[PDB]
């Protein structure tokens, strides 16, 4: 680019103002936009020891008919440098290498192709199937049934929605005030050809796409510091999803593609180091896409530390001990009595002693 | 005659280490961590047994040759050591769930094509998510794993096929999940036959111990040269050089062993697989007669995956 208009892009809140510029047209749905201007920017290939590992970025997008989706297919398709927009009965992987494979009527297909399909996701090889996968998939009954389970909803396989590393679930929920909102919304674009006036105008398809072909160029290179943070959030992530039984299997997949997140985000700052900031956002935006689917008490404490088999305290090291916590020794008292009062414990009129109780 | 002088010297001083077998089960699949004896079981497996002709004894050809089975989660290490297998040794063949009769066009004859697992013969043949294949070639599997042959009798076509092969299958229990349950048929659904057919079975389970989440993500985040290239000669060395033979003392230790073994329910072929494994062992070696080590080494790894 020129480098003034990077400058262009690179005013306040410029994160938000390119993932509104993605299909300004349809309100809300700003997580979807977000997921899918991290799908164009994509993660990080690399080849470590003996395997090789992925940085394309597969997101299934499923929803009542209705919810606009195809209108996100065809404006992704024409943003997309390259792009294959295909239907079900109407297939193509080969001709969007390096670039973006827009698949609808996901559900609408036979489970020969989806066969098929297992391997492309797994490995990005049929030749070579280095793409991104956005796929489009429909509730059975033609709304989506949050009694039944998500499987079921969705008539695909665990493994098929598992190798996807982003879900977005859309429903049709009536709410009065957003009815009336997307209805003006709707009214104003048709009236003037355009849509409505946000803070900020969006940046042009040209802009937008060279300022992709230069982020996708870096190669950041993930610091040993985030290493364990990452592993503590992977094990709390893991950990609740081993408590709830309807959530998805997390495997070393879930891992995988957070990881892509970060380094996606870290190409889209502009930045060869990921930072936390990076891991905070995929966090959040994983975390949003599984949820689409006195000092009294303190002195007790204080004196309880010294119960290590006794029943009796001397008054002085608890004192002392106190005092070193940041108390005054009349707010002390006015905790031993006020505990002393439950006949918790004894104190002997000596103050030197107290037996507990 | 494919290996000069110094070639065999090394391969002997290597050997000589009593701690080559473990050093090369760490050099097996670098990047898998914490799975030393499935590394010993494959190692073991690329040994083999040696070839035994029973003509003499009206006998047909037994089986020498070691097949392992592998249960586990979706997602794991399956598919990569499969990958990994499959890559490194020569002749491999991977598959995911036979002969079959073409047309000539210039006689109008009906000629035979060979499958994969006819192209594999005296190779290895690796399968992925064993469980989801029919029952109509599982069915057929249990000629290949028993008699290492294949008859067809189909349209007046009538003939008998070589099928040395070792199968390494990969299987995903039918729950999707390790249900506490007694018996593996009530977490994977297999017949007694096919299991009974295995030498070696494995699970692969993942363990819901902190400690072992953080040793994979920090082995996943950091992801032995001089090993497998050498390895690869030794390994062909080995099968075309020595061949080991039994001796009293692991006789003695053997019927002892299935004595043993019958009280805890066994199958003579399980005893044969422990002669295989001894026989394996003893090639692990370099050591052309079987002696007491390999014998306790076997009954101790069988034991180990039964209490697994």
């Amino acid at each position: 680019l020129t480098r003034e208009e990077l400058r262009q892009i690179a005013e306040e809140d410029f994160y938000e103002k390119l993932a509104a510029s993605i299909a300004p047209e349809i309100y809300g749905h700003e997580d979807v936009k977000k997921a899918l201007l991290l799908l164009l920017v994509g993660g990080v290939d690399q080849s470590p020891r003996g395997m090789k590992i992925r940085g394309n970025i597969n997101i299934c997008l499923m929803g009542d008919p209705g919810v606009a989706k195809s209108q996100l297919l065809s404006y992704i398709d024409r943003l997309a440098p390259r792009s294959q927009y295909t239907t079900g009965r109407g297939s193509a992987l080969v001709l969007a290498d390096q670039g973006v494979c827009c698949i609808d009527e996901f559900d609408k297909m036979a489970e020969a192709d989806r066969t098929a399909i297992h391997e492309v996701m797994e490995q990005q090889t049929i030749l070579n199937a280095r793409c991104s996968i956005l796929a489009a998939a429909n509730p059975a009954y033609g709304r989506y049934n949050p009694r039944r389970s998500l499987e079921q909803n969705i008539q695909l396989p665990a493994a098929l929605l598992s190798r996807f590393d982003l879900l977005w679930l859309i429903q049709d929920r009536p709410d009065r005030d957003n009815d009336l909102r997307l209805a003006q919304h709707i009214t104003y674009v048709h009236q003037h050809s355009r849509q409505p006036p946000s803070q900020f105008e969006p940046l042009d398809m040209k802009l937008m796409r060279r300022y992709i072909a230069m982020c996708r160029e870096k190669q950041p290179m993930v610091p040993e510091s985030l290493a364990d943070y990452i592993t503590a959030a992977y094990v709390e992530m893991r950990r609740e999803a081993w408590a709830s039984k309807d959530a998805t299997y997390t495997s070393a997949r879930t891992l995988l593609a957070i990881l892509r997140l970060s380094t996606a985000l870290a190409r889209l700052r502009m930045v060869d180091v990921v930072e936390k900031e990076d891991v905070n956002e995929a966090i959040r935006l994983m975390e949003m896409s599984k949820d689409s689917l006195r000092p009294a008490d303190v002195i007790f404490a204080t004196v309880r530390e010294l119960v290590s088999g006794g029943r009796s305290v001397r008054f002085s090291e608890a004192e002392q001990r106190c005092v070193s916590r940041g108390f005054t020794p009349a707010q002390f008292q006015a905790a031993l009595d006020e505990y002393e009062e439950l006949n918790v414990w004894q104190v002997n009129a000596s103050r030197t002693r107290i037996t507990f109780v | 005659k494919l290996f000069s002088e110094k070639r065999v010297e090394l391969l002997k001083e290597l050997s000589r280490k009593p701690d080559i077998y473990e050093r090369l089960a760490s050099a097996l699949a670098p990047s898998i961590y914490e799975h030393e004896d499935i590394k010993k079981g494959i190692l073991l497996q690329l040994f083999g047994g040696t070839r035994k002709d029973f003509s003499h004894t009206g006998r047909g050809k037994f089986r020498a040759e070691i097949n392992i089975l592998l249960c586990g989660d979706p997602g794991t290490s399956k598919s990569q050591l499969l990958q990994y297998v499959y890559n490194l040794v020569p002749r491999g063949q991977y598959t995911s769930g036979t002969a079959y009769v073409m047309k000539d066009p210039e006689t109008r004859q009906l000629v035979l094509q060979t499958g994969a697992l006819v192209l594999s013969d005296n190779g290895i043949c690796c399968i992925d998510e064993f469980d989801k294949m029919n029952e109509s070639t599982r069915s057929v599997l249990h000629e290949v794993m028993e008699q290492q042959t294949l008859s067809i009798a189909k349209a007046g076509i009538i003939c008998q096929l070589n099928a040395r092969t070792s199968v390494l299958a990969a299987a995903n229990p039918i729950e999707s999940q390790w249900n506490p349950k007694k018996t593996t048929i009530e977490n994977i659904q297999l017949p007694h036959t096919l299991l009974s057919r295995f030498d070696l079975i494995f699970l692969m389970l993942d363990p819901q111990d902190e400690a072992y989440d953080r040793r994979l993500a920090h082995h996943l985040v950091a992801l032995e040269l001089l090993d497998m290239a050498v390895l690869k000669d030794y390994i062909a060395y080995a099968h075309s050089t020595i061949m080991p033979r039994l001796s009293e003392e692991a006789s003695q230790a053997l019927i002892e062993a299935y004595v043993d073994m019958r009280k805890i329910g066994a199958y003579p072929r399980q005893l044969e697989s422990l002669i295989r494994l001894a026989e394996a062992h003893a090639k692990v070696r370099l050591s052309n007669k079987v002696e007491a080590i390999d014998v306790e080494e076997a009954k101790r790894l069988h034991r180990e995956a039964l209490k697994q």
